[PDB]
């Protein structure tokens, strides 16, 4: 279901990205960032634009924001376009 | 509620609501008169449902209240009953919403992280909700006790 | 450096450094000054060594020095010693931060396409570094040159 | 001038529409509490001769330089006009509570009152307090929480007409600011 | 400078303030009569801060991130032995990436 | 050739790139609420009162707000003989309590642009908790006693900022009394004599 | 002072939050498993074990009203520090008044 | 994404209090109209294509946005319209059932007027299409149900403006 | 992502010069504290859950962010905190070993205060949690090691402010 | 992504009219230069590596962006250049064949100057590299073909500026 | 071990082992004489390290052994000490492997699922390992106690 079942350290599925997203979450951000690949010079793949602006969901913004810095990216701006704040029920 | 997730179900599928979805929103709102009566019973029985709820909880789990238990002393025992007042409140929300969606994103999502991080035995708080369930279903008829008890055991399932 | 490899390599698993890794930082920091004492020995012999590197890279490869080769001319040969100076400067970085990243984030990653767009034969540069390692043995005693030997042949392995 | 019936006409003329089933539930609910609105205008106009002396004299005990010589409530002719525009404003707010829309407020009362009060030299910030005591009185009479005269009513909620008459005094107090 | 040894501990006594109280004597007074002061100085004699204190941020390094590429803002120790000069020079740069040397 | 051309590429295109600048989803350029106002140079008391009063955390949030931030001439216009009665008491340093609601009456949940108020009168309650009537007729958009000066300022989270001419006081806001003296009754026999006995209440005595 | 008074209103709001349950658990039968009579093995909890009593004793107690109380004691320390700083500032202002 | 019950529970929960008489008073008001909304959403699901065909033919079918140069000329561009109008008639159906327009700005309104300006889509003709679509929707579901479904159409038109 | 050795090599490399006496002088200063940092990072790894449990109970456990309406009410929201506080205590451990706070703004600070404003997370209570977490960290690792680990906590608090 | 024929068809289609004498007049002008563009794109494909090697050695080879601290110092950074210059010489070849610079801003120009500012890439040295690359391209393909290939180089330099 | 994951690290990166990796395999095997002495001390002290380990565990957590505790009676208390003999054994593996890789995939991966599914308080077994750590480090010098204790606290960290 959601990503906070009871998993933490020392648990059977591997220790990973745990987001505070509810059941079928409907909140999503509008993020903007550059993310240079830092791996094209030994792989020699084709080049793709690294400056992107896209709507990521609340269910997986934290994983994406945690990963964009993994590969040296810089986050220029993020906002919560869709969803409420301090909302107990209704994020579903 | 059943209205909001029957929508977001058909929302994701790029379609409207089927008869299977619209004959149940219809069936739920005619059920709404009976739901408020059930939640009205638990609303002003929280004095007995909570206090007798913590009654059986300490008789079944004296460790948590004994010296060394998490709810030891005048202080923690008050908060020991405070959480039961919380979860008894969320069950009143689930009965009126016709689903554990209110109980889902309040008191259930990531609950093991909180209680593990508070040092509280999560199995102990599960025992507390079960003791409240026998008090709650003892206050209602058989047709209602299949509902009010029905939301407690979901909270029991997610709390372990 | 080496601590950076442990912080990074422990960071993608979302955990603190384990028992073995903290050895790898602790043992690296206890051998600290000996890299510091060693690099000052090599910095005082950079004019020592690159003069000896130009000895044998060109008696081995007079193709590059001759009229028509890339290194023909004064100003082409002028930077020729500069590339030795930057490489020897890079190795002092690698000898200090006890790993290969300063030899890899600089110098190695994409070196062939740099030289191939310059006309420098990439095989000749491999012998240039092999010549440079041959030159460092004379101005360095047997104790510490096998400390610096594995940092040279990584460059040769990186260039192929 | 418009009312609450013909505000949704000229809104439905803006989309070239007939006034169909979507908009008539806004208006059949408006005549559903039509007995409530007339019970709210009757609380205003029955104390309207006393509310205007309650509100102009509340402005004087706050800003007493008006009755100071050289002021704007010093001359006795100049005092009797300030009792008049306390109740002409209360005449046009009570038409706006009656009609249910503030067009007659914003085409007859406030139609040039701002350049009137500049050109008469009337202090505008004291005209706010002459208006806003009548805002705090009319929301006390319509909710029947006036602290010295209670009127008889069939009981029930009235707080929408309280905020409606508070919305008409703020369109007066913003148009002359 | 404290050059007022002409002015002692008895500067602003203001001896001639005189109150007649009618036709009788002048009732001379030496009331000090302070100003509408305020004594405009910063960083006074004590701290006056009890907690609530994490205000410190580094200065902006431009486009990179703060304090990351201070490899252009250092002093130096050496320069090397051969070092061919630049001859095109293309402007001094704002630190020539958010990536460092050790990328 | 039609004037309202469009965006896109390939065939069926008007010679204008997608999005008018080749960007379909444009990254925004606005700042948030409080430093869009900080750059304006007119909302100086407003941003400062927000920072002191702790309300500024609330209008930091991403919810679509419609702030009615008064320019400091409005704050400078608080020296009414009238309005100074009900608002001067907030200048005391303990009365931050009412300062948050009075400032929280200027935040409106939702993005109400002035173009969205074409002869429309809609009310709403603030984040303070009490209703406010926004009133747009004859292109004179009103917010209580606002009489808005500048139309709209686009902000970060789809929020709007309108410049008002005065400070809106909440409807059921009573001014805090000045700090007083706790007074105590000097005698006790002047108060037993102040209470009517049962024999007085039945008219048995004068 | 007027953020220490806001701390006291948060302590009064934290007790009213838990007072339906603080008095509802006051007439329950909470029997522990060990710790009270010496015939049962309690282990560490004969008293408390090996350094876990704390610098004060109230810092080992958890709760919403104990956590805002530690906020009060750190906020009253900063007020008392600056109230003793206006005392010796007032001494030096009166000590310089005896030279004129 | 909150319905009338979710919004009532949120406001009653956000103050930490139980569902008092005022909170349940609105909830009873929503359950009374529960029978009306389903039948309203019933017929709208049936006549989805017919309603959109009626709106475009009544508002913007023959105007010069339909002709060459207009904003709706090419078949890809025309086909995007009825795809686009389908969401307005669909999401308005969701708001009519949920009794709360939170889903509209959550999933429709945000970045919408900022998107049409990018593409160069005429917001003026868009609202009149929705207004005409609101007019036909009052035909099917009746008067009061049209008042309910119509209450979310102009919510889209207001925010999209 | 540079440690003290990486930052020293970068500044000495960015001028194209060798590692002179001043560059190695700081490197020797870092190797002297190499023994202190590992033991500091040792005990922090052991008492990670205990430190975070001590900080929240000492700073924001019973405040009204914990109660209904406060920013930390629901169990998902409470569980996000200790998940969130774990990164601050973890990344601060990385800065304490690397001897350079470059990893913090690279992977924590950038887009952080801009993210909490989006969610509406109170930055004021966040810093006091980290300040209280800094206070307990000085308990375990000692005084000077607490001075080192504490030097990166307020770096987070400064930039997050 | 339109060529000269696609752009001619679009403008003639966007008014809903047939291909009149003026639309075909430009199309005949494009077919006349069809023989020149292929031979221009022929030799550029052959001497792709030689042209880029000539441009960098003639514009920015020995400048201090090439030295330490300059924007092109490390081998990864140097290798990114000739990778980067390859696109300019390649996409300019596409514009020379298609006879329309729509592909450049579609696939090169958009987000380009906004990307170099992020990385801190010097736009000044970039344009002079493309200008020098334009100078050698006029050597190979001739004068008029160089005028054609050169017409898209400065289009990149203009928008990238 | 340090040998196997220094390989699989450089294995994934398509490269050989750097000097940073090969000067530590070298540094680890010369450390191997001292590791076997340390593990030899814990090998035939399991009688005291376990029995005194469960000594402080019960004197600190009497709930787990009291009636109702998971390790109640003659039966569970024997298994109560059996797990400590397990974890004391894995620490001897980690000391000889120079890493918690043996302790990782034995007794740590998914340990919370087992003990939660056995009804055992996972915090209680963490208290048991800490009591063994003070007994173990009391048997060795300061240079060794920084290692033998070092592997216990990693097990403490992963066990909560
Ligand atoms: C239909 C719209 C309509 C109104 C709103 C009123 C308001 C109004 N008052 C006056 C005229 C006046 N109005 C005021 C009023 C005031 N001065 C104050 O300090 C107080 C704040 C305020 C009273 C509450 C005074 C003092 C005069 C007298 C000026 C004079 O006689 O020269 C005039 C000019 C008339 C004239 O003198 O010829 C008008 C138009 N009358 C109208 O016909
Ligand atoms: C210095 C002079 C001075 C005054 C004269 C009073 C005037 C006054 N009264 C009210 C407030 C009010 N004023 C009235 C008016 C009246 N009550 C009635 O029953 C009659 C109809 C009418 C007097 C004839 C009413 C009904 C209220 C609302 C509350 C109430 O009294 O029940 C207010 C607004 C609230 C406030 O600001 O306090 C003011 C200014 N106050 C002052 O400070
Ligand atoms: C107890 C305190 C005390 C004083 C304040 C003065 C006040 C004062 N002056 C004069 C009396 C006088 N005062 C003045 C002075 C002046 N007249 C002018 O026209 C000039 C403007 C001004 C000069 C500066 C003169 C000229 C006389 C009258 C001659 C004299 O008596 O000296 C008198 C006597 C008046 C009388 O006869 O009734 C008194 C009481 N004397 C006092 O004993
Ligand atoms: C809500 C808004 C607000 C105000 C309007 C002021 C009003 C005010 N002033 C004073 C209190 C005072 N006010 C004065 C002022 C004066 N006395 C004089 O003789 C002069 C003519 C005049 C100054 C020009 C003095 C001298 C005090 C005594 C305390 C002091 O000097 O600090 C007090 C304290 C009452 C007391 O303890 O006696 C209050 C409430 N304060 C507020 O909070
Ligand atoms: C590694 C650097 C880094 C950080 C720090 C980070 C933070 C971060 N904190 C979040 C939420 C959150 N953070 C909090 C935190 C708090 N509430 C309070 O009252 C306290 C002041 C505070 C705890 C100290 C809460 C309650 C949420 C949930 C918000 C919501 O559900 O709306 C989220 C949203 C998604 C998720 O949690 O799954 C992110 C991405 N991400 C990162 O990559
Ligand atoms: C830090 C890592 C690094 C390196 C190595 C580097 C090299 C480099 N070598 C160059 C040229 C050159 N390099 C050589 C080199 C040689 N001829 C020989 O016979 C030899 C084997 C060899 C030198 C030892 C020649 C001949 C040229 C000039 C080619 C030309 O422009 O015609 C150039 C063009 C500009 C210049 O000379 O500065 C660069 C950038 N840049 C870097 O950033
Ligand atoms: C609505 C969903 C929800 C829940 C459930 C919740 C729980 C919650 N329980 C708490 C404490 C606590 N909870 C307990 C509970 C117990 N002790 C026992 O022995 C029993 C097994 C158990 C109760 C049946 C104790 C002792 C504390 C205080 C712990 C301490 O002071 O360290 C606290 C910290 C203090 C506070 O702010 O109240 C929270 C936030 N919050 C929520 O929003
Ligand atoms: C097809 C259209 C298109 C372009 C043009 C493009 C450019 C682009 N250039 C990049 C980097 C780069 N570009 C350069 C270029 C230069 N340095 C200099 O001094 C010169 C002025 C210049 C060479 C002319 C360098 C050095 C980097 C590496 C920057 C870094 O590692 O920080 C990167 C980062 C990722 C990567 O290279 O893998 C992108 C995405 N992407 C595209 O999709
Ligand atoms: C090598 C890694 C490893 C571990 C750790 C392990 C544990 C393990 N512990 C068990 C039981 C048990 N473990 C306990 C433990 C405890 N009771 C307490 O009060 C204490 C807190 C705690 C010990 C310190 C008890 C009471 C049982 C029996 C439970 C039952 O009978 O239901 C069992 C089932 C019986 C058995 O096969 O032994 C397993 C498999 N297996 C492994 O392979």
């Amino acid at each position: 279901a959601y990503d906070m079942d009871g998993t933490g350290a020392g648990s059977l599925e591997p220790r990973g990205i745990k987001s505070s997203a509810v059941e079928k979450d409907s909140r999503c951000f509008k993020v903007t960032f550059v993310l240079p690949s830092q791996s094209r010079l030994y792989t020699f793949r084709e080049l793709q634009n690294v400056y992107t602006t896209k709507m990521v969901p609340f269910s997986s913004w934290y994983a994406e924001q945690q990963r964009i810095q993994k590969m040296g990216g810089k986050i220029l701006k993020v906002e919560l376009v869709a969803g409420g704040q301090m909302r107990s029920v209704g994020n579903q | 509620s059943i209205v909001t997730k029957s929508i977001v179900n058909a929302d994701a599928e790029a379609r409207y609501l089927s008869p299977g979805e619209l004959d149940r929103i219809k069936s739920f709102v005619l059920s709404g008169q009976r739901r408020l009566r059930i939640a009205q019973t638990l609303t002003e029985n929280r004095e007995r449902i909570v206090k007798q709820g913590g009654q059986q909880l300490f008789q079944r789990r004296p460790d948590v209240v004994s010296p060394g238990g998490n709810a030891y002393g005048e202080e923690m025992t008050a908060t020991c009953l405070r959480d039961l007042d919380y979860y008894l409140r969320l069950v009143t929300y689930g009965i009126i919403a016709g689903d554990v969606t209110p109980i889902e994103e309040i008191g259930l999502v990531g609950v093991k992280e909180m209680y593990s991080a508070l040092g509280t035995p999560i199995s102990g708080v599960a025992e507390g909700i079960r003791c409240m369930k026998d008090v709650a279903c003892s206050l209602l008829s058989g047709e209602d006790a299949a509902e009010v008890g029905f939301y407690f055991d979901y909270t029991l399932a997610a709390m372990q | 450096s080496l601590v950076t490899q442990v912080i990074l390599s422990a960071d993608d698993e979302l955990r603190y450094p384990t028992a073995g890794e903290l050895e790898t930082i602790s043992s690296y920091l206890k051998t600290g000054e000996y890299r510091i004492r060693l690099i000052s020995i090599l910095q005082g012999k950079e004019q020592e060594i690159i003069r000896l590197a130009s000895k044998k890279i060109f008696q081995l490869h007079p193709e590059y020095i001759a009229p028509g080769g890339n290194a023909s001319g004064a100003r082409q040969r002028a930077l020729c010693l500069r590339d030795y100076g930057w490489y020897l400067r890079l190795i002092t970085y690698a000898i200090l931060a006890g790993d290969k990243e300063p030899l890899e984030k600089i110098g190695i990653i994409g070196v062939r396409e740099m030289y191939n767009s310059l006309g420098v034969p990439i095989i000749g540069m491999i012998d240039a570094i092999k010549c440079l390692k041959e030159a460092t043995v004379e101005v360095i005693s047997q104790e510490e040159e096998d400390f610096v030997a594995p940092y040279y042949d990584y460059i040769i392995q990186g260039m192929s | 001038m418009l009312d609450a019936f013909s505000r949704v006409v000229v809104n439905s003329d803006a989309k070239a529409a007939y006034v169909g089933g979507s908009d008539l539930q806004a208006l059949k609910s408006f005549i559903a509490d039509g007995n409530k609105r007339l019970d709210a205008v009757n609380s205003i106009v029955s104390n309207a001769s006393c509310m205007v002396s309650d509100a102009v004299s509340g402005m004087i005990c706050e800003n007493p330089g008006l009755i100071s010589p050289g002021g704007n409530c010093y001359t006795n002719r100049r005092m009797a006009a300030c009792l008049r525009d306390g109740e002409i404003i209360l005449r046009y707010v009570s038409y706006a509570l009656l009609a249910g829309d503030a067009s007659v407020l914003e085409d007859r009362c406030l139609n040039g009152l701002k350049e009137t009060y500049i050109a008469l030299g009337v202090p505008t910030n004291s005209s706010i307090r002459a208006v806003s005591i009548m805002k705090a009185q009319a929301v006390a009479f319509i909710t029947n929480t006036a602290t010295e005269r209670k009127m008889s009513f069939a009981a029930g909620d009235c707080t929408s007409l309280a905020s409606e008459v508070a919305s008409y005094f703020d369109r007066v107090g913003a148009a002359i600011s | 400078d404290v050059v007022n040894a002409a002015y002692p501990k008895n500067i602003k006594n203001k001896a001639p303030v005189i109150s007649f109280d009618g036709k009788k004597g002048v009732k001379l007074e030496m009331v000090t009569l302070q100003t509408f002061a305020g004594d405009d100085s910063e960083d006074t004699l004590f701290d006056y801060s009890s907690g609530k204190f994490m205000p410190q941020k580094p200065a902006d390094m431009g486009i990179a991130w703060p304090s990351g590429d201070g490899r252009q803002a250092e002093m130096k120790g050496g320069k090397g032995s051969f070092n061919q000069p630049d001859l095109r020079k293309y402007g001094p740069f704002p630190d020539f990436l958010k990536r460092s040397m050790d990328l | 050739r039609t004037a309202y051309p469009y965006t896109g590429s390939g065939y069926g295109s008007a010679g204008v790139p997608y999005g008018q600048d080749t960007y379909g989803y444009k990254a925004t350029t606005a700042k948030s609420i409080t430093e869009t106002a900080a750059q304006a140079g007119v909302f100086n008391t407003f941003v400062k009162l927000l920072n002191e009063s702790g309300v500024e955390k609330l209008v930091e949030q991403a919810g679509p707000y419609t702030v009615f931030a008064p320019t400091d001439d409005a704050f400078a216009a608080l020296l009414e003989p009238h309005s100074f009665n009900k608002l001067a008491t907030l200048l005391r340093p303990e009365n931050n309590d009412a300062l948050r609601k009075v400032l929280m009456h200027h935040v409106i949940p939702g993005a109400f642009t002035s173009a969205s108020l074409m002869d429309r009168a809609v009310t709403v309650k603030s984040l303070a908790g009490e209703p406010i009537s926004i009133m747009g007729l004859n292109k004179l958009v009103t917010a209580g006693t606002a009489k808005v000066v500048r139309a709209d300022v686009p902000c970060a989270n789809g929020c709007i900022i309108h410049a008002v001419s005065s400070v809106i006081i909440p409807p059921n806001y009573v001014p805090v009394p000045q700090p007083t003296k706790p007074v105590f009754p000097r005698s006790v026999i002047a108060e037993i004599a102040k209470l009517p006995t049962p024999r007085q209440a039945l008219g048995l005595d004068p | 002072q007027i953020e220490l008074d806001a701390a006291y209103t948060s302590l009064a709001s934290s007790r009213a939050f838990l007072a339906p349950f603080a008095a509802m658990a006051a007439d329950m039968d909470i029997r522990p498993l060990y710790g009270k009579n010496p015939q049962v093995f309690a282990g560490q909890f004969l008293g408390v074990g090996a350094g876990q009593w704390g610098k004060t004793g109230a810092d080992t107690v958890r709760g919403r009203s104990r956590r805002v109380a530690a906020d009060i004691g750190v906020k009253e320390f900063q007020l008392e520090r600056v109230k003793q700083l206006v005392v010796d500032l007032q001494r030096a202002l009166a000590l310089e008044d005896a030279e004129a | 994404m909150q319905d009338a019950i979710t919004s009532v529970i949120n406001a009653a929960d956000v103050q930490g209090k139980y569902l008092d008489a005022n909170s349940v008073e609105k909830l009873r008001g929503y359950f009374q109209t529960g029978e009306l909304r389903v039948r309203a959403a019933a017929t709208i699901a049936a006549n989805a294509a017919t309603i959109i065909k009626e709106a475009v033919a009544k508002s913007l079918l023959y105007s010069d946005i339909t002709r060459p140069g207009g904003n709706m000329y090419t078949t890809r561009r025309y086909a995007a319209c009825i795809r686009d109008l389908d969401y307005y008639l669909r999401y308005a159906t969701y708001g009519m059932l949920a009794g709360d327009p939170s889903i509209l700005d959550e999933r429709v309104l945000n970045g919408l007027k900022e998107t049409y300006n990018s593409l160069g889509v005429p917001i003026g003709a868009t609202i009149q299409a929705i207004q005409a679509m609101k007019e036909v929707t009052g035909s099917l579901v009746g008067s009061d149900a049209g008042k309910e479904m119509g209450l979310y159409f102009d919510y889209i038109c207001s925010g999209l403006s």
